[PDB]
């Protein structure tokens, strides 16, 4: 079973340069091509390109000037670079092996943006069945997970993706039905976890 | 320049149900050259067919191949629960550079289910920040197709709502919405009375809900 496993930096700087790695574990080397993916979020996949054994560098030309793609066969790894990369290349990028196209990475996603991280603020969107939930906004950069009860309550809750706001910073909303009986009995909290925050926020949510 | 096409963009049928999903070039293909791929949400493209019909390995006997020069399609004779996923369909091995198709997301086939709408106005903790952010929440509803609007004092707004939706939910089939309307304090209290009203096909008539900033 051939696998590979890729690697770099994520979180990147607006107009600085993009390096990932990726290694082929349990396969040959050599006769596969060698090829990079993006896939911007909510879009589909982007061919970015190829490269074999020797330097064979066939890349795309929507980016062919900012591409570099590099072989290492020591170590059976091949790294692609970008250069000059600004918030339209943020996507999850993939290596994979064009044979069609068998194995791929598992893929690692890539945010590019001048904002600076920072931690969310929970806010509690109170009842008035019923539903009730908790507003996690202004945090950057993904993601953050959000519990009910730490971890009692899981039915009927819906947590939603997340929006890029125009300040460049990231928010969502976790909402959960429940029946209306249990608001003066059952008490709802929502639990907040940002790890590039690294901070972790307990909002009570009761009713207004 | 060879640009690959899927039809239709989203794929509604019952688990049971026979799928025919379609790809159409720009130029002619060889049927060898065409390639197709299954995606799950968060995970990497699984490969299904290489070639025509070339059933990759590791690949169910439900998924099949057919086509030539621009029409092409995969089909599942019998679609399982894990089947649901986004297709797409790639050229390769004939002119760089070997571009994907659009994509065609199948989903899971409901009867019609009316959301149940809901509205949470800025909490006091938040306007003692400086902004306020209004709610709007469309729970358990099908199809997905579905609008909604805000209204500040019978006002049509636009250009300051943002919107979420979930993932088809694996226990009821169907999908959840939250719409976000953004206003600076000045502009929240400036007016009153502050509403929601979502269309949808489940809905006899648009479904609005309001609250009036003080009661």
């Amino acid at each position: 079973q051939v696998q590979l496993q890729q690697w770099g930096a994520g979180l990147l700087k607006p107009s600085e340069t993009l390096s990932l790695t990726c290694a082929v574990y349990g396969g040959s080397f050599s006769g596969y091509y060698w090829s990079w993916i993006r896939q911007p979020p909510g879009k589909g996949l982007e061919w970015i390109g190829e490269i074999n054994h020797s330097g064979s560098t066939n890349y795309n030309p929507s980016l062919k000037s900012r591409v570099t793609i590099s072989v290492d066969t020591s170590k059976n790894q091949f790294s692609l670079k970008l250069s000059s990369v600004t918030a339209a290349d943020t996507a999850v990028y993939y290596c994979a092996r064009g044979r069609g196209m068998d194995v791929w990475g598992q893929g690692t996603t890539v945010t590019v943006s001048s904002a600076s991280t920072k931690g969310p603020s929970v806010f509690p969107l109170a009842p008035s069945t019923a539903a009730l939930g908790c507003l996690v906004k202004d945090y950057f950069p993904e993601p953050v997970t959000v519990s009910w009860n730490s971890g009692a309550l899981t039915s009927g809750v819906h947590t939603f993706p997340a929006v890029l706001q125009s300040s460049g910073l990231y928010s969502l909303s976790s909402v959960v039905t429940v029946p209306s009986s249990s608001l003066g009995t059952q008490t709802y909290i929502c639990n907040v976890n940002h790890k590039p925050s690294n901070t972790k926020v307990d909002k009570r949510v009761e009713p207004k | 320049e060879i640009v690959l096409t899927q039809s239709p963009g989203t794929l509604s049928l019952s688990p049971g149900e026979r799928a025919t999903l379609s790809c159409r070039a720009s130029q002619s293909v060889s049927s060898s050259y065409l390639a197709w791929y299954q995606q799950k949400p968060g995970q990497a493209p699984r490969l299904l067919i290489y070639g025509a019909s070339s059933r990759a390995t590791g690949i169910p006997d439900r998924f099949s191949g057919s086509g030539s020069g621009t029409d092409f399609t995969l089909t599942i004779s019998r679609l399982e629960p894990e089947d649901f996923a986004v297709y797409y369909c790639q050229q390769y091995g004939s002119s760089p550079p070997y571009t994907f198709g659009q994509g065609t997301k199948l989903e899971i086939k409901r009867t019609v289910a009316a959301p149940s709408v809901f509205i949470f106005p800025p909490s006091d903790e938040q306007l003692k920040s400086g902004t306020a952010s209004v709610v709007c929440l469309l729970n358990n509803f099908y199809p997905r197709e579905a609008k909604v609007q805000w209204k500040v004092d019978n006002a049509l707004q636009s250009g300051n709502s943002q919107e979420s939706v979930t993932e088809q939910d694996s226990k009821d089939s169907t999908y959840s919405l939250s719409s976000t309307l953004t206003l600076s304090k000045a502009d929240y209290e400036k007016h009153k009375v502050y509403a929601c009203e979502v269309t949808h096909q489940g809905l006899s008539s648009p479904v609005t809900k309001s609250f009036n900033r003080g009661e």
